[PDB]
DNA sequence: ATCGATCGATCGATTTTTTTTTTTTT
DNA sequence: ATCGATCGATCGAT
C-alpha cells in the first residue's frame, strides 16, 4: 500500500486524538459492547463525526473527503478500528464514520445532481420511497476437510463493495479445496450481512413548478438497513456511486446505473424530539391551569374564527384516547375519528391543513383515492428475485398517525366497506393473489363531505343530507354540520381578520402534546361515571326525540373524550370535571 | 493451494470435542445407566426413528465437565454460532457407539430395512469374492436427528439460542444459527421425499452408485463409473434406482410476524421454512409457534452471475417446533356440576354471552342451534334438517355483530362471515393459480368450509344475489352445487346458518309495515325458522341499567356478578355432542297437539290477512322446524321423551321472535 | 509411408416475464 | 456457469 494511504491513517492520529471526543466515544461503545457481555453470560461500530473538525485540521483533506472520499476515507476506516483496537485490545468490523456536517457542496436535492457531484460524499434528502425490502448477504466463508481436517477460509467482494472500485471476484462458492476433499458449507464463523436497497423521491415542498419528482436509490447495509420505514423525511449523506458498464461490458444507449452509498441518512421532521428541562416544564407550568385547554384551543385557529369546539375535539383526537386492550378478548378501538361536514366554503378542508402540519403523521386524502388507499394493492409481479411483495398503502402507512379525508363523501363505496374494517375493526385484511394477513392500523382518522344537495344542508333533513349511509355514520363518533348560515354582526367580525390575515406558541403545542401521548394515560375513575351514565341515558331519552343517530359507541366515546381532556389535564387519573367539557362538545354535537 | 482460500486458525477446535462428544454420547448420569444408551438401542430397536436433542442436558454434563473437572472449551457457545457441523460430526459418532443387532429385523417391519441389509448383502459380497469402496456412514442413515434448545431456568442458571425473536429481530449475522423466534405459520405446501443419493446400476458391471445431491438440483451422472466398467471397452449403462436410493421427507412453511412484534408502520414478515423429516406434518397454516431451528442460506442456480454478491437471501430450516395454544367417560361428571346444578335450559342459556348485557331470551334460543337437531331420515330417501337457520334484524349494530363473535367460537365448526366479506365463489370450491407449487389448485371455504357446523353472517343484505341463490340452496341445505367450468360436482354444506341483517335506512320506522322494513327476499325469509328483532327503543331505567354495564367495564374485566357463573365453553361444549347423541324420539301426545296449535297458527296468521304485523303464512316448514325445535329442546333434557312443555317452550319463543314490533 | 479415425482441447452460446387502470352496457 | 460444436493432432491401418 502506497504511505498516501499509510500517512492519511498516520494523518489521522492527531485526529481524532484532538477533538479527542469521539475517542471515549468509541470507548462508550466499548463499555456497552461489554456491558452486554456482562449480562447476557447491541451497539453498531460505526460511529458518528462532525466533519467541521478537518476545518480546523486538514482543509486538503478536508475538501479532499468532500472530493475523493474514496481515497481518504478508507484510511480513516483503519485507524479507527486500529485505535479501536488499542482503545481496548484487552478482551478476547466496518466501524463506520456518519458526519452529520459540516456541510456543504454536496448540499443538494435528488432533484438536482451530479454529473460533477458523483462520485462524492453528499447530503440528499427527501422521501424515502419506495424502499426495497431488505435481503441477506455474505462475505467470508469457511469449510473443514474430511478426514485430513482442519477449516476453509473464504473471502467475497461484490460490485457495492466497501467504495472504491475493485476487481469483481464472484467465486461460486468455496468446496473441494485442495487436496481435493469434501468442503461442507460452514455458517456463522463466515461473514454475513443483511442487505437494503431505497429510493428516494425529491420534496412536493421544494418541487418545482410544473414538473415530477424524481426519486433516487441508496444503498443501505448493517445498520444502515431499517433504520427508517419508506415514505419517510429524511437526508442521506454519503458517496455518489457510478458503478456497472454502458453497454461495453458487452460488445453490441442508455447506461450507468447510479446510486449514493452510505452514510448518515439523519431522519427529519419538517419528529423527534429532544425535550430537555426548561422546555417540558413550561409543560409541567402550563399543566396545572385549567384555563390552558381554551388557549390549547385559541393556538389552532391563528387564521380561523371559533369552531373552538370544533377545535377542542382536534386536540382530544390528538392524545390518542388511551387505547385499553382486552385481555385475551378483542381491544375496543382507542381513538377518535370525526368528519366535517357543510355547506361549500367552509374552510373544513382548509381545517386539515392546520391537522395536516403539527400533526406529524399523517397523510391526508381527496375524495379518490385508491385503489385500496392503505391498500398494498399486491405489489407484483414479483420484484424481485420473483419474491412477491406487497407495499403498504397510506392507510396502513398512516399508522398511529393522522388520517385527515376531503371530498370523502365523493369517494368509492367500494374502499369505504374497507373503511368499516379500516375503522371499527381497526385493523388491515389482505388477500389478494397472493400474501394472506391481517395487519394493525390503528390510524386516527377524520373527513369531510359536503351537503347532499346545495344550500338546503340547514333546511333538509340531516338524514338523506349525510350522503353516506349508513353505518358510516355509526362509526365516526362526532359529525359536525358547518352552516354556511351569515350574519351582518358575523360579517364584521369576519372582515378585520380576514384583513389582518393579508397583512401559546404553535411548535410548543406539538411538542406539549407529544410527551403528553406516552405520559400519563388516565385509565378511568368512576366519579366521571356517575354524571355520564345519567347523562347519556338521558341523551338516549331525549335526542332520540330530537336527531340520530344514537348508540352505546357513542357513549364509548364519552370515555374517549374525557379520556383526552384527563390528558389534556395531564392527569394521572379522570375526573368527572373532564366529562362535563366531553358532555358539553357532545351537547354541541347534538347543538 | 496457499494465498487465495488460506488456512485460517481459530481457537475452536473440536478433534477432542468429538472425544467430548462420544464422552457426553451414550454416558451420561442424571437420567440404571444414562439416557443415551437404551435410547441409542432404542432406535437401534427401531421403534424410533427421530432423535431429540436439547441444550438443557447439555450443559450439565458441560457442568459435568466443569466442576467436576477436568476443564474443557464449551461446546455449546461454539453450536448456536455454527451448530450445522454438530447435526453431523456430532451424529456421526452413533455409528461407533450404536449396539450390533440390536434385535431381530423379522420380514416387515418394513422394506429398506430388508432391502438396506441386502444392500449391504450386495455390498460385502462385492468384496466376498473380491479378495475396497463401502457405503458411506451418510448413505444408510434411517433416523433423524432433531436439537431443542434451552431457554430457560438454565439461562438465570445463570447461564440465549432460545430467546423468541420477530422476523424483524432477525440479524444477517444469524445465518447458520440454531435459532428460536415466535412468529404466525403460513403457506406449509405439502412434504415430499427428497433424495440425498441417487442409486444407480450398472446392469453389465453392477455394483451401485451413489452421487449426492444438495439444495433444490444435481447434475446426473452417466455412463459407468463402475471399475470392472472402467478399462474396459464396454461401459454399463445405469440409471437411478429409487427402491435402492434414500429418501428424505421434505415440507416447508412461510412464517408470519405476530403483529404485536411489528413497528408501527412497515409490513408484516413471511419467513420460509422447510420441514424435514419425524418434523414434518408437525404444523399448520396459521398456527402460531415458537420456532426453533439452525438458519443457512441456500444459493443459488441462477442467473449466478446476476447475483452477484452473492446477497445470500438464505431461509430458515426447522430444528424444533413449540406451538402456541395446542367418553362420556368422567367428563360426564364434568357435565355433572351443573348437572346437580339443574337449570340446564337457562343457566346455560344464561350462560351464552355473559358480556352483552340482556337478551336472554334471544341467547335462549342461540342455545338450540347450537346444537340442534335431530334432522330426520325418510327412506325415500330426503333428509330433512336437522338445522336450525336463524336471523337477526335490527339496526343500528347493536353491537348484534359480538353475539357472533361469541357462539361461533364456542360452537365446533365456528365460522365468522359477513356480507362482504366472503362471496359465493368463497363458500365455493373456486380455481386459483397456487404461488410456488403449482398448479390452478382449488381451494373451497365458507359454506363448504363450514357444513357440519354453525355460520355467523353479516352484511347479509350486502351479500347481493350471487350468496342469496348459493344459500338460498343452502336452505336446500346439505349440498353445494357448481356447474362453472369442467365441474359438475355439488357437494354437501351441512353448514348450521345463522345472519344477522339490518334493516332498511335509516333504521326501521314502527310505521313502516313488516316485510317492507326488512331488506331480505320474502321466500329467502321463509325458509327462515327463526329472526329477532333488535328495534331499540330508550328506556331510562333500561338505559341506566345497561350504561351500568358499560360503566361496569372498562371498570373491571370480570363483568358476571349479582348473580351468576357462566360455564366455560370445553366443559360447556362436551354436553352440546353430549347431548347431541341423544336424538329424542316424539310422544305422540305432544304430536297431535303439535298439530293442533298448527292449525291454529295455520288460521292465526291467515287471519292476520292484509300487510300489517304479519307474517303468514304459518306454512309447515316452520312446524316442520318447531317439530325439531322440541327435538332439539329434548336433547338439552336429553331424555329423547319429548316433553310437552318442552313443545309448547318453542311455541312460546315462535310468538316472540315477532309481536315486539307493538314496542 | 499415405491415409484414416480417434480423442481431446479448442472454440462459443445459452440461463426471468403478467397485474392494476380501464368502458361501453342499462 | 455449463454444454455445445469446431478442429487440431496422432496413432493405427494399408
Ligand atoms: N372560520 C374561518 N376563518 C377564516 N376563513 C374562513 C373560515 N371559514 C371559511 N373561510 C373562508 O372560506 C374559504 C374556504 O375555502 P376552502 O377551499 O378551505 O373550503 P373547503 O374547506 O374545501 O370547504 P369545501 O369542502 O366545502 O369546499 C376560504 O377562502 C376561507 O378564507
Amino acid at each position: 500500500p502506497d504511505a498516501v494511504f499509510g500517512d492519511r491513517v498516520r494523518r489521522f492520529q492527531e485526529f481524532l486524538d484532538t477533538f479527542t471526543s469521539y475517542r471515549d466515544s468509541v470507548r462508550s461503545i466499548q463499555v456497552y459492547n461489554s456491558n452486554n457481555a456482562a449480562n447476557y453470560n447491541i451497539l453498531p461500530h460505526r460511529i458518528i463525526i462532525s466533519l467541521d473538525d478537518l476545518r480546523e485540521f486538514d482543509r486538503s483533506f478536508w475538501s479532499g473527503i468532500l472530493v475523493e472520499p474514496a481515497y481518504f476515507i478508507p484510511p480513516a476506516e483503519k485507524a479507527l478500528t486500529d485505535l479501536a483496537d488499542s482503545m481496548d485490545d484487552v478482551p478476547h468490523h466496518p466501524w463506520k464514520l456518519s458526519f452529520k456536517g459540516s456541510f456543504g457542496a454536496h448540499a443538494l436535492s435528488p432533484r438536482t445532481l451530479t454529473a460533477q457531484h458523483l462520485n462524492k460524499l453528499v447530503s440528499v434528502e427527501g422521501i424515502v420511497t419506495k424502499t426495497s425490502l431488505v435481503r441477506p448477504k455474505l462475505i467470508r466463508s469457511v469449510h473443514y476437510a474430511a478426514k485430513t481436517g482442519r477449516f476453509h477460509y473464504r473471502d467475497y467482494t461484490d460490485a457495492t463493495t466497501t467504495l472504491t472500485t475493485r476487481i469483481p471476484t464472484p467465486a461460486i462458492y468455496p468446496t473441494e479445496d485442495t487436496e481435493g476433499n469434501k468442503l461442507t458449507t460452514e455458517y456463522g464463523y463466515s461473514t454475513f450481512i443483511d442487505h437494503q436497497r431505497i429510493t428516494v423521491q425529491e420534496m412536493p415542498e421544494m418541487a418545482p413548478a410544473g414538473q415530477l419528482p424524481r426519486s433516487i436509490d441508496v444503498i443501505l447495509d448493517d445498520d444502515l438497513v431499517d433504520k427508517t420505514k419508506p415514505g419517510d423525511r429524511v437526508n442521506v449523506v454519503g458517496v455518489f456511486k457510478s458503478l456497472g458498464a454502458g453497454g461495453m461490458n458487452q460488445s453490441n444507449l442508455i447506461g450507468f446505473k447510479t446510486l449514493i452509498l452510505g452514510n448518515t441518512v439523519y431522519p427529519l421532521h419538517a419528529a423527534r424530539q429532544m425535550l430537555t428541562d426548561f422546555d417540558i416544564r413550561n409543560i409541567n407550568k402550563l399543566s396545572k391551569k385549567k384555563d390552558i385547554f381554551d388557549i390549547l384551543s385559541q393556538s389552532l385557529a391563528p387564521s380561523i374564527y371559533g369552531h373552538d369546539h370544533i377545535k377542542k375535539a382536534i386536540l382530544l383526537m390528538l392524545m390518542g384516547g388511551v387505547e385499553k386492550n382486552l385481555e385475551n378478548g378483542s381491544h375496543l378501538r382507542g381513538d377518535i375519528n370525526i368528519l366535517m361536514v357543510g355547506d361549500p366554503s367552509t374552510a373544513k378542508s382548509q381545517l386539515l391543513r392546520f391537522v395536516l402540519n403539527t400533526a406529524s403523521l399523517a397523510i391526508a386524502t381527496t375524495g379518490r383515492g385508491s385503489s385500496g388507499v392503505g391498500l398494498t394493492a399486491a405489489v407484483t409481479t414479483d420484484r424481485e428475485t420473483g419474491e412477491r411483495r406487497l407495499e403498504a398503502g397510506a392507510m396502513v402507512l398512516a399508522d398511529r398517525g393522522v388520517v385527515c379525508i376531503d371530498e370523502f363523501d365523493k369517494m368509492t363505496d367500494v374502499d369505504r366497506v374497507a373503511i368499516h374494517e379500516v375503522m371499527e375493526q381497526q385493523t388491515v385484511t389482505i388477500a389478494k393473489a397472493g400474501i394472506h394477513t391481517t395487519l394493525n392500523a390503528r390510524c386516527s382518522v377524520i373527513a369531510a363531505a359536503n351537503p347532499v344537495f346545495g344550500q338546503y344542508d340547514v333546511n333538509r333533513d340531516p338524514h338523506q343530507n349525510i350522503a353516506l349511509p349508513d353505518s358510516l355514520l355509526s362509526r365516526f363518533d362526532l359529525l359536525f354540520v358547518v352552516t354556511d348560515d351569515i350574519n351582518e354582526i358575523r360579517d364584521r367580525s369576519i372582515s378585520e381578520h380576514v384583513l389582518r390575515t393579508h397583512r401559546v406558541t404553535i411548535p410548543f403545542l406539538r411538542k406539549y402534546v407529544q410527551y403528553a401521548k406516552e405520559r400519563v394515560i388516565p385509565q378511568l375513575t368512576q366519579e366521571a361515571i356517575n354524571v355520564i351514565v345519567k347523562n347519556y341515558t338521558d341523551l338516549r331519552n331525549d335526542d332520540n326525540t330530537k336527531k340520530s343517530p344514537i348508540t352505546a359507541r357513542t357513549l364509548e366515546t364519552l370515555i374517549r373524550l374525557a379520556t383526552a381532556h384527563a390528558k389534556v389535564r395531564l392527569s394521572k387519573t379522570v375526573n368527572k370535571v373532564d366529562a362535563k367539557v366531553a358532555a358539553n362538545l357532545l351537547r354541541f354535537a347534538l347543538l | 493451494m496457499s494465498a487465495a482460500l488460506p488456512s485460517i486458525q481459530l481457537p475452536v477446535d473440536y478433534n477432542n470435542l468429538f472425544n467430548e462428544i462420544t464422552d457426553f454420547l451414550v454416558t451420561f448420569k442424571q437420567d440404571k445407566g444414562p439416557k443415551y444408551m437404551a435410547m441409542l438401542q432404542k432406535v437401534a430397536n427401531r421403534e424410533l426413528n427421530s432423535v431429540i436433542i436439547d441444550l438443557d442436558d447439555i450443559l450439565q454434563y458441560q457442568n459435568e465437565k466443569f466442576l467436576q473437572g477436568t476443564q474443557a472449551d464449551d461446546l455449546v457457545s461454539a453450536i448456536q454460532q455454527n451448530a450445522n457441523h454438530f447435526t453431523e460430526l456430532f451424529c456421526r459418532a452413533i455409528d461407533n457407539n450404536m449396539p450390533l443387532p440390536t434385535k431381530e429385523i423379522d420380514y416387515k417391519d418394513d422394506v429398506l430395512d430388508v432391502i438396506l441389509n441386502q444392500r449391504r448383502l450386495r455390498n460385502e459380497r462385492m468384496l466376498s469374492d473380491r479378495t475396497t469402496e463401502l457405503f458411506p456412514p451418510n448413505l444408510t442413515r434411517r433416523y433423524f436427528l432433531y436439537f431443542k434448545p434451552l431457554s430457560q431456568n438454565c439461562a438465570r442458571r445463570y447461564r440465549i439460542s432460545s430467546k423468541p425473536l420477530s422476523v424483524r429481530q432477525i440479524k444477517g449475522d444469524f445465518l447458520g444459527q440454531l435459532i428460536t423466534v415466535r412468529g404466525i405459520i403460513t403457506r406449509v405446501s405439502d412434504v415430499k421425499p427428497a433424495v440425498e443419493v441417487i442409486a444407480y446400476t450398472c446392469d453389465q458391471c453392477g455394483y451401485e452408485v451413489f452421487q449426492e445431491v444438495n439444495s433444490r438440483t444435481f447434475t446426473p451422472l452417466s455412463e459407468c463409473t463402475s471399475e470392472e466398467c472402467s478399462q474396459n471397452q464396454t461401459k454399463g449403462q445405469l440409471f437411478m434406482s429409487t427402491r435402492a436410493s434414500k429418501f428424505s421427507a421434505f415440507q416447508e412453511c412461510k412464517i408470519q410476524e405476530l403483529s404485536q412484534q411489528v413497528p408501527v408502520g412497515h409490513i408484516p414478515r413471511s419467513l420460509n421454512i422447510h420441514v424435514n423429516g419425524t418434523l414434518v406434518r408437525s404444523l399448520s397454516p396459521g398456527d402460531i409457534v415458537d420456532v426453533t431451528g439452525i438458519f443457512l442460506p441456500a444459493p443459488y442456480t441462477g442467473f449466478k452471475a446476476l447475483k452477484a454478491g452473492l446477497l445470500t437471501e438464505t431461509y430458515l430450516e426447522a430444528q424444533f417446533v413449540r406451538q402456541h395454544k395446542k367418553l362420556t367417560s368422567d367428563v360426564e361428571e364434568r357435565v355433572m356440576e351443573l348437572i346437580t346444578s339443574g337449570d340446564v335450559y337457562n343457566r346455560l342459556a344464561k350462560s351464552i354471552a355473559p358480556e352483552i348485557y340482556g337478551n336472554l331470551d334471544v341467547k335462549k334460543a342461540l342455545l338450540l342451534l347450537l346444537v340442534g337437531g335431530v334432522d330426520k331420515r325418510v327412506g325415500d330417501g330426503m333428509k330433512i334438517r336437522g338445522d336450525i337457520n336463524v336471523c337477526l334484524m335490527g339496526d343500528p349494530g347493536v353491537a348484534k355483530s359480538q353475539l357472533l363473535k361469541a357462539i361461533c367460537k364456542i360452537s365446533p365448526r365456528g365460522v365468522y362471515t359477513t356480507g362482504k366479506g366472503s362471496s359465493g365463489v368463497g363458500l365455493t370450491a373456486a380455481v386459483m393459480k397456487d404461488p410456488v407449487t403449482d398448479e390452478m389448485i382449488l381451494e373451497g371455504g365458507a359454506l363448504v368450509l363450514a357444513d357440519n357446523g354453525i355460520c355467523c353472517i353479516d352484511e347479509f343484505d350486502k351479500m347481493d344475489e350471487s350468496d342469496r341463490t348459493a344459500i338460498h340452496e343452502v336452505m336446500e341445505q346439505q349440498t353445494i352445487s357448481i356447474s362453472k367450468a369442467g365441474i359438475n360436482t355439488t357437494l354437501n354444506a351441512r353448514t348450521s346458518i345463522l345472519a344477522a341483517a339490518n334493516p332498511l335506512y335509516g333504521r326501521y320506522n314502527p310505521r313502516l309495515s313488516p316485510l317492507d322494513n326488512i331488506n331480505l327476499p320474502a321466500a329467502l325469509l321463509s325458509r327462515f325458522d327463526i329472526l329477532f328483532l333488535m328495534l331499540d327503543i330508550p328506556s331510562r331505567d333500561d338505559d341506566e341499567k345497561l350504561a351500568e354495564h358499560v360503566t361496569y367495564v372498562h371498570m373491571h374485566n370480570k363483568q358476571p356478578d349479582l348473580d351468576f357463573t357462566p360455564v366455560e365453553p370445553s366443559k360447556m361444549r362436551e354436553y352440546i355432542a353430549y347431548a347431541k347423541t341423544k336424538r329424542p324420539v316424539m310422544s305422540e301426545a305432544v304430536n297431535d297437539y303439535v298439530v293442533q296449535a298448527y292449525i291454529r297458527l295455520r288460521q292465526d296468521s291467515k287471519r292476520e290477512m292484509d300487510s300489517k304485523f304479519s307474517f303468514g303464512q304459518a306454512t309447515p316448514r316452520t312446524l316442520l322446524g318447531i317439530i325439531r325445535l322440541s327435538q332439539a329442546l329434548a336433547k338439552l333434557r336429553l331424555a329423547d321423551m319429548v316433553d310437552i312443555d318442552d313443545v309448547e317452550e318453542a311455541l312460546r319463543l315462535v310468538r316472540v321472535s315477532k309481536e315486539s314490533l307493538y314496542q
